[PDB]
RNA sequence: AGCCAGGAUGUUGGCUUAGAAGCAGCCAUCAUUUAAAGAAAGCGUAAUAGCUCACUGGUCGAGUCGGCCUGCGCGGAAGA
């Protein structure tokens, strides 16, 4: 609510159409589409969108700011940009892009080929670390955590796929 | 006054000078020396007394030795030669142990000319009474 | 994790939470903590 | 100085002073003088309150039945046996 | 553990425990234990519980306990037909209504006190609250 | 509530200290400079520590915190 209730604002020519509770946010970088709860209500007016309440529906406000925040991030994405990185720790343990595929190779037997969806795309600075960039911050989201599944960080060395914005603690090992 | 780079502090006395039981192995380790502890050491060490704990700065970038500016001597160093015990706590809080004054360790603290905090003199006077208390003495301020 | 009756904030750093029907200890600090069925 | 509020009671035993705490009221009295005691009920939320500040039971209090000006002093409570609760109080007019 | 130095007599009648409780008001120290609830006491839990509380305030303040057994409790043992006679006695209980006073202490900041009445209710079979001491 | 800052001086604190420099230990818990900063909050180094904290400046801009009396609910809940 303190969230719902803070006005969002279409900056620079980004279109904005609501269809009932269905609302598409293009601009110069993409094009993503919601539908909202039911208990949420959205006026579109000057270049701003706000939320709220809708009569007789207990939730109203979570889903009205829950709502909220998420327009606000659709904007940004066809923008800015969403950005996730992710870098590869231990001997071996190497990447890079045919089209939008990621080659993986971590320490299997089979390299592994991950598939890139609908709208992100990546690339390697380094052998060792992995950039998506999209429009969708709920599927960047998913996708890097799903690289990072392939080797989820293991805390006697923090060899492993670590976001970035990853700390990985370690510890010793039991004596003897 | 920049950030982190090259200090420690571990020694006993300038009596001995860059000695191996106490200390010795890492008295120097990362460009610091287990030898050049006379040189920059007793740049003034001998040339005025050595019966004093005293410790220094490091100062470490890449330059064969080090440029470790020294100074000051610590507060309860004067507890054992210009106050009373050797030693000192023994039972600190069972009795009043040990026991000083205004008089002592007015002028035995009144001295460093390099370090101490605000002008008056009558603060960072007293700023040293404690340093005889951290062993539970008495106060014949 | 642990579970049983009595589950609770062990650390300033645990936090608790329902899921589903099912109250939850999650401590972003010692995963001896993390605690299920309170 | 400490007012307390109170209109007197229509009935009186137990069947009645219960169903007087079953609605968050208490019933009191007040005695002592000359006049005949004063059955009373008070507002429970209200004297509660009061009384947890220890002026209450030291200093004399003002008690306001039917728009007249009782003046008394904290003579003796009854206390509900585990719920921090107020049963009955004993009221001297002085 | 508590229990009777002495008794006119070896055993008692069941009894009951109807009723509400006689010593309800914290009167010798600053804060009472106080019962929530109707049952019978065990001179071990009284025990355990007196224990706790001591424990947690090292050697501060003072404690006291209002409660006390003085009520034998009998058992037939396993393989014993009915009958043959009244149990052997095996212990001793208090008989507790709601609203007695069970400890009280004094000699500690409030918090304390708190925290070791907590920590001994734990071993009462009986919900219990904190009370304080009260003018009149 | 978040986030930008700071987190000090006797003092690396005397100490049954091999090394302790806040930390099982040591004893008290005082005492300087400041906006405030604990001889003490911590994951914890060979010891310096490197890094967030109790506490305080700024930012933000209107509510926020958990005890009391009570209704209905949740877990606690495994058998042929
Ligand atoms: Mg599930
Ligand atoms: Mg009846
Ligand atoms: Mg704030
Ligand atoms: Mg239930």
């Amino acid at each position: 609510s303190r969230v719902a209730k803070a006005p969002v604002v279409v900056p620079a020519g980004v279109d904005v159409k609501i269809n009932g509770q269905v609302i598409t946010i293009k601009g110069k970088n993409g094009e993503l589409t919601r539908t909202l709860n039911d208990a949420v209500e959205v006026k579109h007016a000057d270049n701003t969108l706000t939320f709220g309440p809708r009569d007789g529906y207990a939730d109203g406000w979570a889903q009205a700011g829950t709502a909220r925040a998420l327009l606000n991030s659709m904007v940004i994405g066809v923008t800015e940009g969403f950005t996730k990185k992710l870098q590869l720790v231990g001997v071996g343990y190497r990447a890079a892009v045919k089209g939008n595929v990621i080659n993986l190779s971590l320490g299997f037997s089979h390299p592994v080929d991950h598939q890139l969806p609908a709208g992100i795309t990546a690339e390697c600075p380094t052998q060792t670390e992995i950039v998506l960039k999209g429009a969708d911050k709920q599927v960047i989201g998913q996708v890097a955590a799903d690289l990072r599944a392939y080797r989820r960080p293991e805390p006697y060395k923090g060899k492993g796929v670590r976001y970035a914005d990853e700390v990985v603690r370690t510890k010793e090992a039991k004596k003897k | 006054a920049k950030k982190v780079q090259a200090y420690v502090k571990l020694q006993v006395a300038a009596g001995m000078a860059n000695p191996s039981p106490p200390v010795g192995p890492a008295l120097g380790q990362q460009g610091v020396n287990i030898m050049e502890f006379c040189k920059a050491f007793n740049a003034k060490t001998d040339s005025i007394e050595k019966g004093l704990p005293i410790p220094v700065v490091i100062t470490v970038y890449a330059d064969r030795s080090f440029t470790f500016v020294t100074k000051t001597p610590p507060a309860a160093v004067l507890l054992k030669k210009a106050a009373g015990i050797k030693s000192g706590s023994g039972k600190p809080n069972k009795d009043k142990v040990g026991k000083i004054s205004r008089a002592q360790l007015q002028e035995i603290a009144q001295t460093k000319a390099a370090d101490m905090t605000g002008a008056d003199i009558e603060a960072m006077t007293r700023s040293i009474e404690g340093t005889a208390r951290s062993m539970g003495l008495v106060v014949e301020d | 994790m642990k579970v049983r009756a009595s589950v609770k904030k062990l650390c300033r750093n645990c936090k608790i939470v329902k899921r589903d029907g099912v109250i939850r200890v999650i401590c972003s600090a010692e995963p001896k903590h993390k605690q299920r069925q309170g | 100085m400490f007012t307390i509020n109170a209109e007197v009671r229509k009935e009186q035993g137990k069947g009645a002073s219960r169903r007087l705490r079953a609605a968050n009221k208490f019933p009191a009295i007040i005695y002592g003088g000359k006049e005949a005691p004063l059955a009373i009920e008070l507002d429970h939320d209200k004297v509660m309150n009061m009384q947890a500040k220890a002026e209450f039971y030291s200093e004399v209090l003002t008690i306001v039945v039917d728009g007249k000006e009782i003046k008394v002093k904290a003579q003796d409570v009854q206390r509900h046996p585990y719920k921090p609760k107020l049963q009955h109080i004993d009221f001297v007019r002085a | 553990m508590l229990q009777p130095k002495r008794t006119k007599f070896r055993k008692m009648h069941k009894g009951r425990n109807r009723g509400l409780a006689q010593g309800t008001d914290v009167s010798f120290g600053s804060f009472g234990l106080k019962a929530v609830g109707r049952g019978r006491l065990t001179a071990r839990q009284i025990e355990a519980a007196r224990r706790a509380m001591t424990r947690a305030v090292k050697r501060q303040g003072k404690i006291w306990i209002r409660v006390f057994p003085d009520k034998p409790i009998t058992e037939k043992p396993l393989a014993v037909r009915m009958g043959k006679g009244k149990g052997n006695v095996e212990y001793w209980v208090a008989l507790i209504q709601p609203g007695k006073v069970l400890y009280e202490m004094d000699g500690v900041p409030e918090e304390l006190a708190r925290e070791a009445f907590k920590l001994a209710a734990a071993k009462l079979p009986i919900k219990t609250t904190f009370v304080t001491k009260t003018v009149m």
